[PDB]
């Protein structure tokens, strides 16, 4: 979790908001996935937020849902995923590197050993799409043996209770999909929350910066990067083009 | 927290992301709230008699155990309106929806048993029923999509992902997540996160209830083992909730065995699965090394599925339920039985307790036993399936 607790220090140095892309690890293949990622880093993102291809999500939207498919295309299998996060890490020192998780992966080999791979890849933290905060004990303390930050999403529909245990239990980032924007994210420092990533339907520059104003720490964008892997599945050359393109641009929206 | 206990032991839970939690405990308020109402109950009851026809039948089959110490009962669910039990829970589950002052239903649907099911209870109760369905099973299932349409529910294409069930239950739950304020997600099981489970072993148990009032008015005593077989759960948890605490009772809850265990094409995960989680629920699942859902299968749609509801892990852990695998070859010779031997064409579901049993007394036919089938469903929609078979093999 240090990682971002060094990102978000210099991001306030420089009174900057961060940006961060998801991309489902392997698509389209392992070395598009590679190039993409290193591309995405490349362009400016400040952090990453990968995900594991799993047999059966019933937490992700069709754009995700068709990523998914596509990874497994090329086989990609958790064994393959985690490779590919050493390789990642051994090329780029600080950037902070989150994956999003189905429950099953986690504890299908034990919790404890799945947190205790993440460490020795060098992830900073996870996200466990299916794990409220009221069954997320396991998860959150075994990610924190591990120097893992346990990450939890703040929903729109969010009472005070969730807030304090929200604040409570989550290292790393707080994610929150957005009671008033500014109010959460006002009450989620009352209560010393990590610092908020807004991750709703981000997808264009002037969403990253409506987010720095509202006093959020960055933007995630949840989909908007997949998007533009599927239009351009054809010319790989093209696929890179655009991404650099797309993140340089939401980028250059967080320097507020 | 919770008003009720979410886990089984070590099974169950609420393995939902964030936004979904409030829609659960509004669900499982209203159910508390529900079972303490008279009129609730008043009602259900209404529905359930002058509706859907319970009480159902028990059968005693005299030609099957001929020659034999068995004494065979069958609780009829095949008589249900609708042609098997599935209707009884739907039709809480829609009292409950408009309880929470919602008009609307989702649902999602492979085969289209349960989907049929939830456009009935809609139709009847006045409900706006929607019906995700994967393209490519939409394709495969002209006769249930034609029911379900007829009775006034708008079945749904998915086409995202795989198009098929996965996809159609992220949709249903995608769409859930934004519309619970107006709509009813009516899951067709006993599993899926707390408190469905519980929910739909109390909205089932009336089978369990009615066999053990029947068998003691015919019997004057309680049965040696009531057998049922196990899709997700909720014929057998129906069945068996009254007799928990009757402990000289036995319980089997009858798992697809396919093509044979050890050909890996089954759908028993009770005995030859591993814990896992997925559909909001810790529970027995068949999964690849690496944690990955396996595709099960079975000759029944209505078996044919990686996973078991978590009340059924936990009775298993304590011994207190037995679970058996019947294999498509055994629940076909039950079905031909059964038509043969007493006139009633079984769901070939139900085919595979009908078979446990059969095999209980043949393999012992000098042990003194009284034993109840769950004849969860009638077996029309299984003729066709029955007959490719017996014809491809030449029989
Ligand atoms: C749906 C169905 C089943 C299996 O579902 P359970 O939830 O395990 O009861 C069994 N029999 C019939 C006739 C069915 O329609
Ligand atoms: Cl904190
Ligand atoms: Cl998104
Ligand atoms: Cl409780
Ligand atoms: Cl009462
Ligand atoms: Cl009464
Ligand atoms: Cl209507
Ligand atoms: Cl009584
Ligand atoms: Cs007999
Ligand atoms: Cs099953």
């Amino acid at each position: 979790m240090e990682r971002y607790e060094n990102l978000f220090a210099q991001l306030n140095d420089r009174r900057e908001g961060a940006f961060v892309p998801f991309v489902t690890l392997g698509d389209p293949g392992i070395e598009q996935s590679l190039k993409i990622i290193d591309t995405l880093i490349d362009a400016g993102a400040d952090a990453l937020e990968l995900g594991v291809p799993f047999s059966d999500p019933l937490a992700d939207g069709p754009t995700i849902q068709n990523a998914n498919l596509r990874a497994f295309a090329a086989g990609v299998t958790p064994a393959q995923c985690f490779e590919m996060l050493a390789l990642i890490r051994e090329k780029h020192p600080t950037i902070p590197i989150g994956l999003l998780m189905y429950a099953n992966l986690v504890f299908n080999n034990g919790i404890d050993a799945f947190y205790a791979r993440c460490e020795q890849v060098g992830v900073d933290s996870v996200l466990v799409a299916d794990v409220p905060v009221e069954e997320s004990a396991p998860f959150r303390q075994a990610a924190l043996r591990h120097n893992i930050a346990p990450i939890f999403i703040c929903p729109p529909n969010a009472d005070d209770d969730l807030l304090r245990q929200v604040a409570s239990y989550g290292r790393g980032y707080t994610y929150l999909l957005s009671l008033p924007l500014h109010h959460l994210i006002e009450k989620l420092k009352e209560y010393h929350a990590a610092p908020a990533l807004q991750g709703f339907g981000i997808s264009s520059p002037e969403q990253v910066s409506a987010a720095v104003r509202a006093g959020a720490a960055g933007a995630i964008s949840g989909s908007a990067i997949v998007k533009i892997i599927e239009k351009n599945l054809a010319s790989p050359k093209q696929m890179l083009a655009e991404l650099r393109s797309f993140v340089s641009a939401m980028k250059a929206a967080s320097r507020a | 927290t919770t008003l009720l206990n979410p886990y089984f032991g070590e099974f169950g839970g609420m393995y939902v992301p964030q936004i979904l939690m409030p829609a659960l405990n509004q669900l499982e308020e209203a159910f508390v709230s529900a079972q303490k109402d008279p009129e609730f109950q008043a009602q259900f009851a209404d529905l359930l008699k002058n509706y859907a026809g319970r009480p159902t039948a028990l059968t005693k089959c005299q030609n099957i155990t001929a020659g034999t110490r068995t004494t065979l009962y069958l609780k009829r669910e095949d008589l249900l309106h609708g042609g098997a039990h599935k209707t009884n829970q739907v039709l809480g589950q829609a009292l409950l929806a408009k309880r929470m002052g919602k008009s609307e239903i989702i649902a999602e649907t492979g085969a289209g048993q349960h989907g049929v099911a939830s456009a009935l209870a809609s139709a009847l109760l006045g409900l706006k029923c929607r019906i995700y369905m994967g393209a490519k099973d939409v394709e495969r299932q002209s006769p249930n999509v034609f029911r379900m349409r007829l009775m006034g529910a708008e079945v749904i294409p998915v086409h995202s992902g795989s198009a098929t069930l996965t996809d159609a239950c992220n949709e249903a739950l995608r769409d859930w997540s934004g519309s619970y304020e107006t709509a009813h997600y009516m899951l067709g099981t006993a599993a899926g996160p707390h408190p469905y489970p519980t929910i739909v072993r109390e909205f089932q148990r009336m089978i369990g209830e009615e066999t053990k009032a029947q068998i003691l008015d015919k019997e004057g005593r309680l049965p040696d083992a009531v057998i049922a077989c196990v899709g997700g759960g909720s014929n057998a948890i129906g069945m068996f909730a009254d007799f928990i605490n009757d402990t000289s009772v036995g319980l089997i809850g009858v798992e697809p065995g396919g093509h044979g265990i050890e050909t890996g094409e089954h759908g028993a995960p009770l005995k030859h699965g591993r814990v896992g989680i997925y559909f909001g629920m810790k529970a027995p699942m068949m999964q690849t090394a690496d944690g990955q859902i396996e595709e099960s299968y079975s000759i029944s749609a209505g078996l044919d599925f990686p996973s078991v509801g978590p009340q059924h892990a936990y009775l298993n852990s304590i011994g207190r339920a037995d679970y058996v695998s019947i294999t498509d070859d055994e629940a076909l010779e039950a079905f031909k039985t059964l038509c043969r031997h007493e006139g009633i064409i079984p769901a070939l579901e139900s085919s595979h307790a009908l078979a446990h049993a059969l095999k209980m007394m043949r393999e012992q036919p000098e042990k003194e036993q009284l034993l109840v089938v769950n004849l969860s469903g009638r077996g029309d929609k299984d003729i066709f399936t029955v007959h490719d078979i017996l014809k491809a093999r030449g029989e």
